[PDB]
């Protein structure tokens, strides 16, 4: 007399590609309170699909065809399109939800809006604004992962985005995960560089960077000291699939790292988002407020009349 | 140093500063601070030196040329030693240094003349590097060092083992599979002498230390309704509905902005511990008002199961949904899991009640207000239903097997009696007692309860001490002086035993005690006898409430197992429960199977004999060897139940039963893939327990002797060599007949010593007047301890004399002249 | 008090004394070691090993001196004052008093009712006035401050069990040592207890070889057996493992009592031990009379059971348990 109300076996639509709502989740929703909201913010092949499976419900060892989100395939890596197209829901079995998110300035947007106001570039800019924006008002933790390092592109467009926020104000925390790293960035020489270029990159983005998701207290360095660091931020790494010296890769396994990476998200802090308690259906109504107010507002299009 | 290689590895050049020398002493300030920075140089050193010491084959045959290097391996060790025993190496580092070690430790096993390179300090510290290698965040490195250990499991000393044990104990229950087999490969290695030895245990230590601080700490009230409830149904009903959970609800139930270490957070056991303590701590702290319903829903929920599984105890027969059918063999497991889960959350909330409406200190942090105040009103309420459910929370307790709970909840029932429910709980408490084996306390409530008719809890008291022989007596005594006919059955002398050492209910738990204490020294013939006088006193009573509650079909085929005759012994065995006997490998356990651990038991070793059987019926390689490797690898995974069910809780024991049936059932597996060709089919208990295990009983003995006339008997129809096991089998038989003497067990003593050597006192001495020696001095002391003094003595002085002309008289004349 | 450090990063607390000799505080631990080493064979078969926990003392001189430091344990008295708190809140919903002024508090009615005053002397003091104070004191302070503070402390019943048979082991033994030894002003600051373990171990050793006799407030319960203390063993009491192990103990003291014995003798000639803080050879004598079981007779030397049947009703009598120190604190 107390059976769940069902199991999610793949992830919904939660935006459709022509930016409306889709309204299919309440069935998938509870009247509890104190849940936990994920988003992701990347370039086009960083890989957000992958890593949202392997921390919702996958691992290393399954394939690729039975995540949970749709990954890219052998037939469209050639053609360079993204796969991803919206936002997308998915809400494991300890009442946790994990949002999705397309890919932002991506030229494949823009090459099929080719054939399809005044130029395509500031209509992808605004939508990837405004999902930017709706990422930073109703998620609890954001994750941004990057393919290589040194963008500084996305750390402009975070700034930008957070200033065009709809509305005692909320800022959502913010993780930096590196995806497909290399020897070369598991060093603390390389380590500190990075520390410190990217505490003098966020002087003043008001958000919450640091003090929280700590690399050097997850074991990955035993010898390494904490003074090393003046600030250790928020960061973590991922590396690829599992020469005068053999072997030595250079970095720890993969499993560990992103079972370590799955655990310190899951314990992550769950603050309240406005002055109520919000439950399940009642943070979906939310969303979808939000998401429309947002749609219909005066900022996007003071800031779209500048270009 | 990649291009120093071709020097390194060269073939056979005498330079000042050594290669070798070079990368072990001239280049250690590699491993003080620059393997944090710089740990590519480090990798690249141990590299080099590791290809330039495995060619060599690790200089070995050393420990010109030759004299050089005669002090090679010992820094090889002492380094590998201060390497592994640090704690900040990295992973690359850490599984070079590991297979290095696995491939030190397997080469020094290729040969018996490297024995005297065991007593060097260099190996002591490799040992302990290893041992402190296991048990740590990575899977590979465990299994490489399990697997090491297990290599050269023999020649290590006694302070190691000690250590293995408990690293294999705390192993045992892990999230993972692989990690679980090894170490119980590992523990099955390990002698029996040291794995009963009372030490005291680190790693239960520092578990029992994470959970009490953990308790200790302020509520979180983070626990969502959702994961109670998942608990709830897997516990009342067994369905979790949830597909490694533990590990991912214990990490979604942790907060980043506001301490269980992580080497810790693998095992199932601090994981359960931790989600009945948060669910216990959800529902104190919500007012009873949980999902499962209002506040007394909860109440009447569990005033239901615990009443229908107290219920069950009496009857067997009532089978009752949800708890006594399974599919598989792993929901018979999964039944007393539960149950035990059950009793430790009732335990849990009793103890969050008490704190609440009262409060502790230094203990438990206080409750909130409300709580407080709404607790302090319904503290009689709460305290009528404690109270109302303590008899059949007894009874469960004692059904599942832990005799604890029982005993706490009887000392409270017995102190709230401050002002016929009274004698039920004495015998509870009683029973429960005897199973944890303290005669002082049973004593001390038998002369409590005097001072309120209760003489007979004296004999549970002896009973409990190992006193099977003067328990028996006492019981037929009693029950005879307290029913009025006459109930004695043929025994040994009184006069001699003695010098050595009205309500229904009572009556049946009387006679139900002298059955297992009869069937304990493994006399069947006392068993017929007792049935019979049961039987005639039921018929010239009409007691119409006595009945015995054991399958006497059980005992008959270990009668005729025991006797040889396995004609008859399979025509028994057939008509027992489960699987039929070998000529569909998952349900080899029968439905309806109580969760009570002595059907279990008897379950396994059904399975045993009828393997046994069926080898001794199929010898008179691969006709019948197929299915049988099978059955028995089967009966060996089944058989680690209670083991990791110990482990579960802090009990820093575990049972000799348990143990000892899963070490025959290992011995049984290799024998019969071996067909008694190595030493490893050998039952691992030695005369080493004499001054180890002296809180033992004789029962455990029992069983090893069982099996291992087996295989002697066997040995008559193998025309190979085979191991000699008169040795083995004389040294168990001395081994038993010394326990059983120091308990006054004098049946049973002298059947071990007429089996070795192959009712009156005046019988014994007309009887007994490398093992030679021992077997005298145990024939003197029996004689000694039966009463014939002068007996003993002129045969410990002619056995004086005897050997004062031998050969060796060193552990012989001694002691038969301290003894004298 | 200090605190050093070891290469092993360990931590070793330690306590600095001065202008008080501690010359015959090593040798009562050493008495103590020796005492504890003849429990060897029997904790080979038995689950609650037998040991007396003692710390070890080293003097610096003739005055100065350093004691080593105990962590984990927590005094007795911890858990009356908190009570005290509690009760104390509880009744101002719907600081606490000091045992002196709380005996005296009842102590001056009952004398001003009978006919006397509180300016009499105290050993002119009536025996059913003081009987009946300690009485209505004990109605008051429930007995489950300690009895129920170790189930509050474990995790599982079987961890339970463990710990309340070491304690009842542990306090038996150091009760059956500190008669023996003669150590008295057993307070409950004296006694701490470690809730890790169950093991009871003592502090101030002080007050021994009979010299809690020449006090104002002379003491004859030979050690603390008060209601927490006795209700804390179980609902047995006193009858239960407790005598036991008091008997077991008695057995292996008597059986090598010769160690004991010249370890005495050597200590009476001893120049660096200054008693005065022939009463030697008077403490050596009474040593030597109480274990060879004559310790109050004149010829008839009294069993074991015997010897452990009148310590424990001589320790837990009404009669002598009133007629004690205020801070001793025999109502809990
Ligand atoms: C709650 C307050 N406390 C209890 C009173 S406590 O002290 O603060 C405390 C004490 C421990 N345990 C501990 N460990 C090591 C040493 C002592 C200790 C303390 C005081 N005096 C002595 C002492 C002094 C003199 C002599 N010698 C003579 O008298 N004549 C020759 C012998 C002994 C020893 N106590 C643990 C925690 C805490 Cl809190
Ligand atoms: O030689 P064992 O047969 O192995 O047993 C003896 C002896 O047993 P008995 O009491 O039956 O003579 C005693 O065992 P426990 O009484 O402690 O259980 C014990 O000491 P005691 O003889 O003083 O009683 C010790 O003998 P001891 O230490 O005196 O030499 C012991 O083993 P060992 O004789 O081999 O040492
Ligand atoms: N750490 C990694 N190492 C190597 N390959 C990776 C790694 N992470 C992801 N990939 C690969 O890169 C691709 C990532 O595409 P995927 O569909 O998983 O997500 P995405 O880059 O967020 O996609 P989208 O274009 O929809 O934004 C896949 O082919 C995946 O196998
Ligand atoms: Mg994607």
């Amino acid at each position: 007399k107390l059976l769940p109300p069902e199991r999610m076996k793949h992830s919904i639509k939660l935006v459709d590609d022509q930016m409306n709502w889709c309204d299919s989740a309440i069935e998938y929703l509870l009247d509890q309170t104190d849940v936990l909201v994920v988003g992701v913010l990347g370039l086009q092949g960083t890989g957000k699909s992958m890593v949202m499976s392997l921390l919702s419900a996958n691992t290393p060892e399954e394939d690729q065809r039975t995540y949970v989100f749709r990954a890219q395939s052998a037939e469209m890596k050639e053609r360079g399109g993204n796969q991803t197209s919206g936002i997308d829901f998915f809400i494991t079995q300890e009442r946790i939800v994990f949002l999705d998110t397309q890919p932002i300035l991506s030229p494949s947007i823009l090459d099929h809006l080719i054939n399809n106001y005044n130029l395509p570039h500031t209509y992808v800019e605004m939508q990837s604004l405004q999902i930017a924006a709706f990422l930073f008002t109703v998620c609890h933790v954001v994750i941004v992962v990057q393919d290589w390092f040194t963008d500084l592109s996305l750390y402009r467009f975070l700034q930008t985005a957070e200033m065009v926020k709809p509305s005692t104000e909320y800022y959502p925390h913010l993780v930096f995960l590196q995806n497909k790293a290399r020897r070369e960035d598991f060093c603390p020489r390389k380590l500190r560089q990075m520390h410190l270029m990217i505490d003098q990159l966020m002087a003043h983005s008001h958000l919450r960077y640091k003090g929280t998701l700590s690399m050097l207290q997850c074991n990955v360095f035993p010898g390494l000291p904490p003074d090393f660091l003046d600030s250790e931020v928020n960061l973590f790494l991922v590396p690829f699939m599992d020469s005068l010296l053999p072997g030595y890769r250079g970095h720890p396994s993969f499993q560990s790292l992103v079972s370590k990476l799955r655990s310190q998200v899951m314990s992550m802090a769950r603050p309240q988002l406005s002055h109520t308690i919000l439950t399940e259906k009642n943070w979906f109504h939310y969303a979808a407020r939000i998401w429309d107010g947002v749609r219909k507002s005066s900022a996007l299009a003071e800031y779209s009349r500048l270009l | 140093l990649s291009a120093l290689t071709t020097i390194g590895n060269a073939k056979n050049w005498a330079l000042s500063p050594t290669v070798f020398a070079l990368l072990s002493k001239n280049l250690m300030i590699v491993h003080s601070d620059l393997a944090v920075h710089f740990p590519a140089i480090q990798y690249a050193v141990l590299y080099t030196l590791y290809s330039h010491c495995t060619r060599h084959d690790h200089f070995i045959s050393s420990s010109t040329v030759t004299t050089a290097t005669k002090k090679h391996f010992s820094i090889i060790l002492n380094l590998l030693g201060i390497l592994l025993k640090k704690d900040n190496l990295n992973q690359d580092t850490r599984k070079l240094l590991m297979t290095w070690a696995l491939e030190a430790a397997v080469l020094m096993r290729k040969s018996e003349t490297y024995a005297p390179l065991f007593s060097l300090p260099s190996f002591h510290k490799f040992c302990k590097g290893l041992l402190a290698n296991t048990l740590v965040e990575d899977v590979n490195i465990c299994l490489q060092a399990c697997s090491s250990l297990h290599a050269l499991s023999s020649s290590l000393p006694d302070d190691l083992l000690q250590r293995c044990v408990d690293v294999c104990r705390v192993q045992l229950v892990h999230s993972g599979t692989r990690i679980r087999q090894a170490f119980g490969k590992l523990l099955k290695s390990i002698p029996l002498d040291v794995v009963l030895s009372n030490n005291n245990h680190t790693e239960i230590q520092e578990i029992s230390l994470a959970l009490r601080s953990h308790m200790s700490k302020a509520p979180s009230n983070t626990f969502h309704p959702q994961d109670f409830s998942d608990v709830i149904s897997f516990i009342l009903y067994g369905n979790s509905h949830r597909t490694n959970w533990l590990e991912r609800l214990f990490y979604s139930c942790q907060r980043l902005d506001k301490t269980i270490p992580r080497n810790l957070l693998k095992t199932d056991a601090v994981l359960w511990q931790w989600a009945i303590w948060e669910a216990a701590q959800f529902t104190v702290l919500s007012k009873l008002r949980t999902p499962l319903g209002r506040a007394q829903d909860t109440f009447q929920t569990i005033e239901g199961i615990i009443r229908s599984l107290a219920a069950h105890t009496l009857n067997p027969d009532q089978d009752v949904s949800q708890w006594t059918t399974a599919d598989n063999d792993e929901g018979h497991g999964n039944n007393q899991l539960r149950l035990v889960l059950l009793l430790q959350y009732l335990e849990n909330l009793e103890k969050l009640m008490y704190n609440a409406y009262e409060g502790c200190a230094n203990a438990l942090t206080s409750p909130p207000k409300v709580i407080r105040t709404f607790f302090y009103t319904n503290r009689q309420t709460c305290q009528d239903w404690l109270t109302r459910i303590r008899l059949s929370i007894m009874r469960v307790g004692l059904l599942a097997g832990q005799p604890a709970v029982t005993v706490r909840h009887g000392f409270d029932l017995l102190t709230e009696m401050k002002t016929n429910e009274l004698e039920v709980t004495i015998m509870m408490v009683v029973e429960a007692l005897c199973e944890l084996h303290c005669p002082e306390a049973i004593q001390g409530i038998a002369v409590w309860s005097s001072s309120i008719n209760l003489l007979w809890i004296n004999s549970v008291a002896q009973q409990a001490e190992g006193r099977f022989e003067k328990a028996s007596v006492e019981y037929q005594e009693h029950l005879c002086a307290m029913t009025g006919v006459d109930c004695c059955i043929s025994s040994f002398d009184k006069s001699v035993l003695t010098l050595a050492n009205s309500s229904p209910e009572v009556i049946n738990y009387l006679g139900n005690k002298a059955c297992e204490c009869y069937i304990s020294i493994a006399d069947w013939a006392a068993v017929q006898e007792w049935q019979n006088s049961i039987h005639d006193l039921k018929k010239s009573t009409s007691s119409t409430s006595l009945n015995l509650k054991a399958d006497f079909n059980y005992i008959k085929s270990l009668s005729s197992f025991e006797s040889g005759k396995f004609v008859e012994c399979t025509e028994q065995l057939e008509l027992l429960p489960g699987e039929n006997i070998n000529l569909d490998m998952k349900k080899l356990l029968p439905n309806m199977l109580s969760p009570d651990p002595r059907e279990l038991q008897k379950s396994i070793e059904v399975q045993l004999l009828r393997s046994s059987v069926c080898l001794a019926t199929a010898l008179n390689w691969q006709s019948i060897t197929e299915n049988v490797v099978k059955y028995l690898k089967q009966t060996s995974r089944i058989a680690i139940g209670p083991l990791r069910l110990s482990t579960l809780t802090v009990s820093q024991s575990l049972p000799v039963l348990s143990t000892l049936q899963l070490y025959c059932s290992s011995a049984l597996e290799n024998t019969v893939s071996n067909r008694l060709s190595t030493e490893d089919c050998l039952i691992p208990l030695f005369s080493e327990a004499l001054r180890s295990c002296k809180q033992h009983d004789v029962r455990p003995w029992m069983q090893a002797l069982r099996y291992t006339m087996y295989q002697n008997q066997l040995l008559e129809k193998i025309k190979e060599q085979t191991v000699p096991i008169r040795s083995h089998l004389m040294e168990l038989g001395l081994t038993a007949a010394k326990f059983a003497r120091k308990r006054g067990n004098v049946s049973l003593a002298t059947r071990l010593l007429a089996q070795c050597s192959e009712t009156t006192a005046q019988d014994l001495v007309q009887h007994f007047k490398k093992w030679g020696p021992e077997l005298d001095i145990e024939k003197t002391k029996l004689l000694y301890t039966a009463g014939q003094s002068t007996h003993a003595m002129e045969m410990l002085s002619s056995c004086a004399i005897s050997f004062c002309k031998s050969v060796k008289a060193e552990y012989a004349v001694a002691k038969s002249i301290l003894t004298l | 008090k200090l605190l050093f450090l070891g290469s092993d990063g360990k931590s070793y607390p330690y306590l600095f004394k001065g202008l008080e000799d501690l010359h015959l505080d090593e040798r009562i631990m050493q008495f103590l070691s020796i005492v504890n080493t003849m429990f060897a064979t029997i904790n080979r078969q038995e689950t609650p090993r037998f040991h007396a926990r003692h710390y070890s003392v080293t003097p610096l001189g003739t005055r100065s001196g350093l004691i080593q430091w105990v962590d984990g344990a927590t005094p007795l008295f911890g858990l009356y004052k908190r009570w005290q708190q509690r009760e104390a809140a509880l009744q101002a919903q719907k600081i606490v008093p000091r045992p002196s002024e709380l005996y005296y508090s009842k102590i001056g009615p009952a004398l001003k009712t009978v006919g006397l005053s509180l300016d009499v002397s105290r050993r002119d003091w009536p025996l059913h006035v003081m009987k009946a104070v300690l009485e209505e004191l004990m109605e008051a302070t429930p007995p489950n401050l300690l009895a129920k503070e170790l189930w509050s402390s474990c995790t599982t019943p079987d961890e339970w069990w463990r710990v309340t048979q070491s304690y009842a082991r542990s306090t038996a033994v150091m009760s059956m040592v500190g008669y023996i030894i003669g150590l008295g002003d057993r307070h409950l600051d004296n006694v701490l207890i470690d809730m890790t373990t169950g093991e009871v171990v003592h502090i101030d050793y002080n007050v021994c070889f009979e010299k809690g006799k020449s006090l104002r407030v002379p003491e004859k319960v030979p050690f603390r057996m008060t209601q927490n203390i006795e209700t804390a063993l179980g609902v047995t009491g006193v009858e239960g493992v407790f005598r036991l192990s008091c008997e077991q103990v008695l057995h292996i003291m008597r059986r090598g009592r010769e160690t004991l014995l010249t370890l005495l003798e050597a200590f009476v000639y001893d120049p660096l031990v200054d008693w005065t803080a022939s009463y030697a050879v008077s403490v050596w004598k009474r040593v030597k009379a109480k274990l060879e079981g004559r310790d109050v007779d004149p010829n008839r030397r009294m069993s074991v059971a015997e010897q452990v049947d009148y310590v424990i009703k001589e320790a837990t009598n009404l009669d002598n348990l009133a007629q004690l120190y205020e801070g001793w604190t025999a109502w809990v």
